[PDB]
């Protein structure tokens, strides 16, 4: 009877739910989540009240039990979907935060490396400039010693940190890839190797020239080593946004499903 | 027992690891409290706004500065360290009157004089009729007194002789793309000498070896590193004048020290240039030049 | 009269159909695409039938009109996400292959600069063991001459050579990167500083020594160079996906528009 | 000037940049067009086959190889290089009933041996009764140098805590020394070549060099000037570039039908700080100055 007239709002509401959820996903800030939010609320309002009035048209106990389900399942979908939002804007900021930290922090101990390395050149040039002087005063025996250092640390020194320097130079640019990885497969593959390549760095660290600054970089390994959270964290974001589409797919399928229901229910009147 | 904190831009050339035993040797020659932050780098001037905050978190009284920047804390430095008296241990620090407030003493050696003393050797070398003689500029990037500062003084010491420029490459003082420099100039085929950085001249020494010039283009450095040295050892390197560094240090400890003492210290302190070549290494000299071998940072 | 009950069918294919399509652009491979493709031919094919016999009860022609172009653009729609889906598996594959070329070029050139590093260090103790005898019979002239083309040579050469190996790597660490790219600032970012590596390198490379070593080097960079069409492609991927997600976002409005006027047609009617 | 193509598993070694040298001289003697390729890493069993087809492409009349793996090439050594013939060269290269007609000859030492040699100097230094001896194996990867040190050392006094096993990375092989320095219940440290030039650095950084003794397996321009000054005590050289040189001067006779041995084996020379023979380390390590030739 006049079943029809409320069966089609809430149809077209349904459509317009749907739209609105979509506009949702899409918030990119705390103002336009929140506006869409609005929206949603008034439209999700607007069907709850057609609902209501379509149920008066009715008495089969069985049917409005099943209606009432698919308009409870649609109310914790679109709260859920909202939930998903939430985390969404959340986890950007804080990835972001987090990553930046990281990123000056690995960033120095790549230019501490470096420093490093041109240092242990420019020593090679005055510990060999040296052997001169040595050699001219004749003081051979001496001049010898002065050659096997120049090998055995000197010059063995130089390859040490060139490995060390790769290593912090590889970190540095996990770090930098990090801030926008979306693959799954690809965060896990990143932070099973930045770990590792950690405890690497970690001892391969302790034997440089000076013990003093195998402190300044064991400390930074020590910073970096503490926020190696961002990697589950960008496996949440991950889950976050695989979640929020699951949503949004069964938001289609708990409206053809209360539709459905509203339907039999415009008929049986 | 003494707050100095030692700002610099970078521990990476040895013209800075010089600078370094420098305030290292006269901080334990003045017993004073002195802690070194190198700001990793000349493009690093964030890292060193905080490090010059964390100077003062560490309750630094004053604090000597070599700036990544002249214009850096033009209108700001009191802003990172406050009432604490900065010292200018080699770049210039242009503050502002009010900022300006802070700085109590500075040294630093005009660098007209390092590119005046380089042409004045070549000009000596070459006296007007002498020979047209082509020369190649590779002095390096296009700010820190490495143009028109140097360029001016060993412009003027070269004018009246008989001494061209054939052309001027500029490019970072990273020892790769000065070499490529370099590389360029043996190509040309009219040079004569090369006068540029410790960098550009280092990569010329291998450069004019690896391809058998090494007695066709004399090599005049615009400053000394342990590298443009141990060239003039061994006759691989013409001229060089040395603003001595390691002396460069103690004097900005010292400046800070006296300050904190109130002794007299010199305000606008700056040490004297001195000619170097194949022979004239006067031992003296280097000491107030260059670290010593086996030396380590600290 | 039956308006309604078609209608409705209709209302609801609708709403079954948005689902389809959902599913179709998230395949992941040729199986998966013919899958989804029938399941929304079916639907399609359904909602059609039911159209026509709906659209037959109403002789209005401004809205028969309406109605026609409503269905024509749903079907143009489809068409479009179809062609999208077609696009993705294929971008995706052809991305995985130019990628895992890259990555077998750019893993031989990191290899072979690793060589030269390793060997120049090598040859550097050799050269220092030289001088060793020359000490010994107190050859100081010769002695000399050695150290002298132990830093002009050998210390000159270590540093010149590392950073190569340095340049060769971070070009591997990009590649290794590039494969699973989707945000198109990184994309655009990494494909800036791959190109200026590579100039870099081209560059560096020619200057060295090692004869036959330096054309290897060359013929690796040239291959490489000759594959940088993958980070323009990877962009395509990004077009791609925008494109489905947008059109995705049409079909609603489509199948909104459809039953706006189905509904018209249906009061008309009745 | 006959075409001679040599494929090595790498050129990272001091022992194949030695080899090399070898070749490269004997071959300007042999006066024969030489051609060097290297797959890049043990590992790189592809590429070694893409190079065995390159050299072939080339025209090489004969091919030098210094395979990656024994059993590479057992069944399909033909597919690759088709018809030329092939010498083995430093490593053992297994062929088939149907493959085997294409080795003409080949070089090679068995590492059997280079370890027997480990496993006599120092068991005939420390005898069973002298003294209990502790030693770390810094071997490398995880085997026929293993056996041999091991039959060499059974009846006497010298007892083997443990084997570290890792790959020949200096920078792995360090970290493994470290690790022995710290069990402090080592004496003698007898491991690769690069374990054992690592070493030198590790105990002079903690004054445990004359603390640990140190007995490589095989040479190296790092072991050598090791021995050289003492810091090393052991070293079994197999006499690289004289090996190297075997190879070409193999091929170039089967080229030109002249008179070679087939299965030519050098005598392992034993090495001690006070016994350095000028002329072993010229049929040994590479010269001064030289680099890696591929012409």
């Amino acid at each position: 009877g006049s079943a029809m007239i409320e069966a089609r709002q809430v149809s077209e509401l349904s459509t317009r739910i749907i739209s609105s959820v979509q506009m949702l996903s899409n918030a990119q800030n705390e103002q336009e989540r929140k506006e869409a939010g609005r929206v949603l609320f008034e439209q999700l309002e607007s069907l709850l009240t057609h609902i209501k009035e379509l149920g008066g048209e009715s008495f089969d106990s069985k049917l409005l039990d099943a209606l009432e389900s698919n308009v409870q399942n649609v109310i914790n979908n679109l709260a859920e979907l909202g939930v998903t939002v939430e985390r969404k804007l959340w986890l950007a900021k804080e990835i972001d935060t987090r990553v930046e930290e990281m990123r000056l922090l690995s960033e120095e101990l790549e230019q501490l490396t470096r420093t490093q390395v041109q240092n242990t050149s420019t020593i090679a040039v005055a510990n060999v400039t040296h052997i001169y002087d040595l050699l001219e005063a004749n003081k051979k025996d001496q001049v010898y010693q002065a050659l096997d250092a120049l090998v055995e640390v000197d010059l063995d020194l130089t390859e040490r940190l060139h490995e060390l320097h790769l290593l912090a130079f590889k970190m540095l640019n996990q770090i930098e890839e990090a801030r926008t990885l979306t693959n799954v497969d690809r965060i896990q593959q990143i932070q099973t190797a930045f770990e590792n390549n950690l405890k690497i760095m970690k001892r391969r660290v302790l034997a440089v020239e000076d013990p003093t600054r195998s402190k300044q970089m064991s400390q930074l390994l020590t910073e970096l080593g503490k926020r190696q959270v961002v990697f589950t964290i960008l496996l949440q974001q991950y889950e976050n946004n695989e979640q929020s589409q699951q949503l949004m797919q069964k938001t289609l399928e708990l409206f053809s499903e209360l539709n459905s229901t509203v339907n039999k229910l415009v008929d049986d009147s | 027992d003494e707050k100095i904190c030692a700002i610099y831009p970078h521990l990476k050339d040895s013209y800075w690891l010089s600078v370094n035993y420098g305030m290292v040797s006269e901080a334990e020659k003045q017993g004073v409290n002195l802690r070194v932050l190198e700001a990793g780098g000349y493009p690093n001037k964030s890292r060193q706004e905080q490090q010059l905050a964390l100077c003062t978190q560490w309750g630094a009284n004053a604090i000597i500065l070599g700036t990544v920047d002249p214009h850096a804390y033009e209108h700001n430095l009191k802003s990172w360290v406050g009432n604490t008296p900065v010292f200018a241990t080699v770049n210039q620090l242009d503050l502002d009157e009010e900022q300006s407030t802070l700085l109590k003493g500075e040294v630093g050696v005009d660098w007209y004089w390092m590119g005046y003393e380089a042409g004045k050797y070549l000009a000596e070398r070459h006296p007007k009729g002498s020979g047209k003689t082509n020369i190649a500029l590779l002095l390096g990037p296009r700010t820190r007194g490495g143009t028109k500062p140097v360029t001016t003084g060993f412009y003027e010491a070269i004018k009246n002789s008989d001494i061209h420029i054939v052309d001027s490459f500029w490019a970072d003082n990273d020892k790769e793309l000065q070499r490529n420099l370099v590389q360029r100039v043996i190509d040309m085929g009219n040079i004569d000498y090369i006068v540029g950085s410790a960098v550009a001249i280092e990569a010329a020494i291998s450069e004019l070896r690896s391809a058998d010039k090494t007695h066709d283009i004399g090599l005049v450095s615009v400053y000394l590193s342990h590298g443009v040295y141990r060239g003039l050892l061994r006759n691989k390197v013409l001229f060089a004048p040395t603003d001595k560094m390691v002396q460069q240090g103690r004097l900005s400890v010292m400046q800070a020290a006296h300050y904190l003492r109130h002794q007299p210290y010199e305000k606008q302190a700056s040490p004297i240039i001195k000619p170097l070549t194949p022979k004239t290494l006067h031992d003296d000299t280097i000491e107030e030049s260059l670290s010593p071998s086996e030396y380590r940072p600290t």
